């Protein structure tokens, strides 16, 4: 059948190159410095870290928002 | 000792033990329950080995250095189609964290004594 409204494409994720060293910073020595934060909640507790937005960060898999 | 870090490997994926990549070796990092983890070398990683090493050395977990990642591959051994003979398409790796529940090997063993002395 016709239609008239073009159809709804589909959200094309994009990726991102070696996304894992966006989260620490490099340094000669043998030294670790965290960049963004990471969810103290109960099931990610010390590993999972938080997203960096514009104006809060948030964790998905618990639904954590921290507004500032 | 590289036998021994195969063999070791080999246990661990079959005990569901080891993480493999950047951000499952961050897990396992953060988690504090690594026990081992690898690097291979020689590729446009400017920034990339440096963060891993970082990583590595922030608090007593033992480092593996390599050269090729298909070969790393190889090692982990990811592909293991077409059985008779070579793996028709290997894929590359470049860190891998090994965490062991079943360490009860004389490849374990020696290779926590090379790292220990
Ligand atoms: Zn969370």
């Amino acid at each position: 059948k016709s239609y008239t409204t073009p159809k709804k494409n589909k959200h094309k994720r994009k990726k991102v190159k070696l996304a894992v060293l966006k989260y620490y910073k490099v340094d000669e020595n043998g030294k670790i410095s965290r960049l963004r934060r990471e969810c103290p909640s109960d099931e990610c507790g010390a590993g999972v870290f938080m997203a960096s937005h514009f104006d809060r960060h948030y964790c998905g898999k618990c639904c954590l928002t921290y507004c500032f | 000792v590289n036998t021994a870090l195969q063999e070791v490997l080999k246990t661990a994926l079959i005990h569901d033990g080891l993480a493999r990549g950047i951000r499952e070796a961050a897990k396992a990092l953060d988690k504090r329950q690594a026990h081992l983890c690898v690097l291979a070398s020689n590729c446009d990683e400017p920034m990339y080995v440096k963060l891993v090493e970082a990583l590595c050395a922030e608090h007593q977990i033992n480092l593996i250095k390599v050269d090729d990642n298909k070969k790393l591959g190889e090692w982990v051994g990811l592909c293991k189609i077409d059985r008779e003979g070579k793996p028709r398409k290997v894929v590359g790796c470049s860190c891998v964290v090994v965490k062991d529940y079943g360490k009860e090997s004389q490849a374990k063993d020696v290779i926590e004594e090379y790292f220990k002395c």
